[PDB]
RNA sequence: GUCUACGGCCAUACCACCCUGAACGCGCCCGAUCUCGUCUGAUCUCGGAAGCUAAGCAGGGUCGGGCCUGGUUAGUACUUGGAUGGGAGACCGCCUGGGAAUACCGGGUGCUGUAGGCUU
RNA sequence: CCUCCCGUGGAGCAGAAGGGCAAAAGCUCGCUUGAUCUUGAUUUUCAGUACGAAUACAGACCGUGAAAGCGGGGCCUCACGA
RNA sequence: GUUUUAUCCGGUAAAGCGAAUGAUUAGAGGUCUUGGGGCCGAAACGAUCUCAACCUAUUCUCAAACUUUAAAUGGGUAAGA
């Protein structure tokens, strides 16, 4: 029923969102991108590890759904299933076409070839850089090869090349881990759920002395 | 100590009868705001087409009077007499103004009369300081100010220094 | 299979700036233009009398006739393998002083002064503006400070 | 609240003012744009339009025209110049427009040399009057009313500075549907108690109307009229011999003042240092009360 | 040092709140006989001058929002021209020139024209 | 329905969409017929032919407004025929 | 069929979405309501627990028919008798 990735593999065509132009799209097969403990503060999943695209293609969002059907399912085996948070970072926003032809042993019966070839849509898929984050998943520091199996066993559904990397970075914030302790500590940063606020140092007095306070 | 300017005072009383409908029922809600005010009323149309009111566009449906002065004090003074001089908490807006309701024109000064009905309306009094009027002025025209405002509470502590009123905990 | 209508294609060119819609500021109807002076045609889409086409936005050209609210504009098109002077009318809302005129002109005065005040002095002087020289021989100082070594930085995977 | 913030980040953000005269409501570039464009073939030719802007005190007379860097004005008459001859109280009235608008046109006149030719309708009267230019002279000074925001209905006092100018000797294009002496109902201008508004009959009316009612209304009404004694039998003639002395000098003089020392009534802007120690000492004082609890 | 009238550029000028305002002024303010408009002298128009800077207005303030302008982002992204460069491709590197935009971090908060007043 | 406050337009401008517009180009009134009589020039498609449509003028006769002015159809981009 | 020096023109590539218009993920903090309701609250949910909707500050991801900003290459004009 679906035609294989290798004919939607790469980025040919201008991006063809869901909009008042494109209508009648059906839904995309990932319906959900966050996983685990969601609710879980900044500081109690300190690691973050990325997996990030090598090349400049799409991917469905079938495969999207597989890898992180993948991915969860081990994470839970392995680090159980508040031990983590999976965070899948790609939207399949491209709607894919197809020009469907008769698959009978007729060419006569008003097949048309080529004439008025403009399809009808696919479904969706997901553009993706080289560099760009396809999944994140944040745990405890201790789970770091937990973390990279999982990510390694969610690559092989995907098409390209993909490359895992434990970031800098504390958890699913902007910020070093390193740098993250001493700012949290000074009050440039106050925890609100899975995130952080930074404050910085201007605005009224009022923001501040609500702070230290 | 208190600047003769800040000193609050009654800017427009805004008699309003909605008539369900429009005919003989409206001429005479019209009579009874002319015969009440001194004062010719004006008609309002209906904005919207409504089948469950039964009213249509463009039909006159309401009729509506602003008086300003004393004859403003002198009917406030009448429907506050017929409200007993209570009023509840929430009858006051929150931009320093208020209004009630009275369910019979007759019980206010104004007698009976067999070719007029039993009509009700609105009163919604409309408070103000000097200087209210730069927001209305043609040329130069401005905001009046955060200091120079009338607060909710500013309205019923001028209330009830003025009528002597309750302000019932509604 | 493209339509000919006077205004395609013009969504943005015949666009506002931001925040910058409204009343047209009255300095552009204040301008002079006299007959011969070079102006720049834009085509502001608040006012739709006296519009030029669209392919006279950007363009640059010579006043050549005058009326109440417009002037006459010899401004060159090119048409396929020609170039015609059109003449068109356009609002003044429309257009503006061309500046490259009027710094060609102020330095035509200016090497006037220079060549009757050089000649009151006797000595000769350069008129001509040539184009950037070769830079010519000097001394760098280290001022006692060794320049400062450069090596590549080490590769690493940011993001 | 629960309802979105109308005025938040983005609002201001996309935000476009308007001019600063249009904010500050003085200025309706809609009508000014029409009132000093000049035709673009007629070049540096000046555009001359006579602003008359009727104040709480005062009458405000100009005569200027446009250009990029401003408005330039060649000639400004004042109501509370008036006192210098003749009527001294009750400015900003009608005859007090007429006799500001008589008194710019003769000092524009007597500026630009045009007095002996082009001397007015001298003996005045409320009917329409246009100054014709005289062949072999310099022609007739051509300017048009600026009336502002003011609304343009019929008895208005900028239409009685327009009717004081061109009795003055301007060519100023009117009518006179807007003359107090014009009947909306009959489309007929009376023409006599349009002069009887120039000469402040309506006012003196109304004094002799309220004296023989409500003395102290009177009294509260035309207070300062009592001061130095103006009645309502010589307000005409106090008129007539204001618009004489008006014909006989027209020229301004300025009132000298020079000996003054340079106080300065405003509090001058914070520095940044003053700025940022300010911070710093609420900071202070703010760890302070929490330490001392 | 300021204001008024008319402005030019049109937020460094806007928005929110707070403080101060001497003198002229600008206003608020008082009234409805006349001019003129209203359901209403509220607006508009007219005639004034008892009181008031309470408001408008002006100046200043806010680790203020915005806006303006810099630094960073970053010689990054992108890009003209080149190669019998790499790679299965997707794409990538180099040569030759050009070169950004957020977030983040600073500074600033109307300038000025004509005419006329006030300020010892 | 009536009243106050906020409200950069998030409404409306006949219609498709795009542009434009706030004491506007929107809404409501008042008066009107410039949607009239004419000659040329020009722009758009373009071969620089035509039609259609449009822009700036000039000469009449008018409308409106206190006036500056604006108006010879519709805010502009289509709505047509040797 | 070129550069240079002045001077205008543009809205593509990029970028942005804690900026408008559309699309979209997740938590966080507040308190009104025809949200569900809630376990002992009818009794004044005596109470205040949860989930909604809403608001606020954030957060993930996008646009050929979105955009504040905005290149490279490019188009016009001028560089005198
Ligand atoms: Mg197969
Ligand atoms: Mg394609
Ligand atoms: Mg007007
Ligand atoms: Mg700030
Ligand atoms: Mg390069
Ligand atoms: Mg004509
Ligand atoms: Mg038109
Ligand atoms: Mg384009
Ligand atoms: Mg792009
Ligand atoms: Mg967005």
């Amino acid at each position: 029923g679906r035609r294989p990735a290798r004919c939607y593999r790469y980025c040919k065509n201008k991006p063809y969102p869901k909009s008042r132009f494109c209508r009648g799209v059906p839904d995309a097969k990932i319906r959900i991108f966050d996983l685990g403990r969601k609710k879980a503060k900044v500081d109690e999943f300190p690691l973050g590890g990325h997996m990030v695209s090598d090349e400049y293609e799409q991917l469905s969002s079938e495969a999207l759904e597989a890898a992180r059907i993948c991915a969860n399912k081990y994470m839970v085996k392995s680090c159980g299933r508040d031990g983590f948070h999976m965070r899948v970072r790609l939207h399949p926003f491209h709607v894919i076409r197809i020009n469907k032809m008769l698959s009978c042993a007729g060419a006569d019966r008003l097949q048309t070839g080529m004439r008025g070839a403009f399809g009808k849509p696919q479904g969706t898929v997901a553009r993706v850089h080289i560099g760009q984050v396809i999944m994140s998943i944040r745990t405890k520091l201790q789970n770091e090869e937990h973390v990279i199996e999982a990510l390694r066993r969610a690559k092989f559904k995907f098409p390209g090349r993909q490359k895992i990397h434990i970031s800098k970075k504390w958890g699913f914030t902007k910020f070093n881990a390193d740098e993250f302790e001493d700012m949290v500590a000074k009050k440039c940063l106050i925890p609100d759920g899975c995130g952080v606020k930074y404050v910085p140092s201007h605005g009224p007095l009022d923001k501040w002395r609500v702070l230290h306070s | 100590k208190e600047n003769p300017m800040r000193e609050l005072r009654i800017r427009k009383l805004c008699l309003n009868i909605c008539v369900g409908e429009s005919g003989d029922r409206l001429t005479r809600a019209a009579k009874v705001l002319e015969q009440l005010t001194g004062q010719t009323p004006v008609f309002s149309k209906a904005r919207y087409t409504v089948r469950s009111f039964g009213i249509r566009r463009n039909e006159k449906i309401a009729v509506h009077c602003t008086v300003r002065g004393a004859k403003a004090e002198e009917i406030l003074e009448k429907g506050l007499k017929v409200r007993e001089y209570e009023l509840r908490k929430n009858n006051f807006s929150d931009t320093g103004n208020f209004g009630f309701g009275i369910q019979e024109h007759i019980d206010l000064g104004i007698k009976y009369d067999p070719s007029i009905g039993i009509y009700g309306l609105d009163f919604y009094v409309v408070l103000g300081r000097p200087g209210f009027s730069i927001a209305d002025k043609k040329r130069r025209t401005g905001c009046i100010g955060a200091k120079h405002r009338i607060s909710k509470e500013e309205a019923m502590r001028w209330f009830q220094q003025k009528y002597d009123g309750i302000i019932l905990p509604g | 299979t493209n339509t000919k209508g006077k205004r395609r294609g013009t969504r943005y060119m015949f666009s506002r700036p931001f925040r910058k819609h409204g009343v047209v500021p009255l300095a552009t109807y204040m301008r002079i233009y006299k007959k011969g002076d070079i102006v720049d045609i834009k085509g502001m889409g608040t006012v739709q009398k006296g519009m030029p086409h669209k392919c006279y936005h950007g363009k640059t050209g010579r006043v050549y006739n005058v009326t109440q609210h417009a002037v006459g504009i010899v401004v060159n098109k090119q048409v396929k393998g020609k170039i015609l002077a059109k003449r068109i009318n356009v609002r003044i809302e429309h257009i503006k002083h061309s500046k490259s005129r009027d710094s060609f002109l102020k330095r035509v005065k200016e090497n006037d002064q220079k060549k009757k005040e050089a000649k009151e002095k006797g000595t000769w002087v350069q008129l001509k503006r040539q184009p950037a020289p070769p830079r010519e021989a000097h001394f760098v100082r280290t001022n006692g400070k060794e320049p400062e070594l450069l090596e590549p930085i080490p590769y690493e995977f940011m993001a | 609240g629960f309802v979105k913030v109308v005025k938040n980040k983005a609002y201001f953000k996309r935000y476009q003012v308007k001019f600063r005269r249009r904010r500050e409501g003085k200025t309706d570039y809609y009508a000014r744009k029409r009132l000093v464009i000049q035709d673009k073939n007629k070049y540096n030719t000046p555009k001359y339009r006579m602003i008359v802007r009727v104040t709480n005190r005062d009458i405000i007379c100009q005569i200027a025209y446009a250009r990029i860097e401003g408005d330039m004005i060649v000639c400004a008459a004042y109501a509370h110049e008036l006192p210098k001859y003749g009527v001294k109280v009750g400015l900003t009235n009608y005859a007090a427009a007429y006799c500001t608008g008589l008194l710019l046109a003769r000092r524009l006149l007597n500026r630009f040399g045009m007095d002996k030719i082009y001397e007015g309708q001298v003996e005045v009267t409320g009917d329409e009057y246009n100054v014709e230019s005289i062949d072999g002279q310099p022609g007739a000074f051509t300017c048009y009313l600026d009336a502002g925001l003011a609304r343009t209905t019929t008895g208005n006092k900028v239409f009685g500075a327009l009717k004081g100018a061109v009795d003055g000797g301007l060519s100023i294009p009117h009518s006179t549907k807007r003359f107090p002496g014009y009947d909306s109902e009959s489309k007929e201008f009376n023409a006599e108690v349009h002069r009887k508004h120039i000469m402040g009959q309506n006012v003196a009316d109304y004094m002799r109307y309220l004296m023989e009612e409500d003395e102290d209304a009177y009294k509260k009404q035309f207070s300062q009229y009592i001061k130095n004694s103006v009645t309502p039998d010589m307000m005409e003639e106090m008129y007539k011999k204001a618009h004489a002395a008006i014909r006989e000098n027209p020229v301004y003089e300025k009132k000298p003042k020079k000996e003054v020392k340079k106080k300065r009534w405003n509090r001058p802007k914070m520095s940044l240092a003053q700025k940022k120690d300010r911070v710093a000492q609420k900071k202070a004082s703010f760890l302070r009360a929490q330490e001392r609890a």
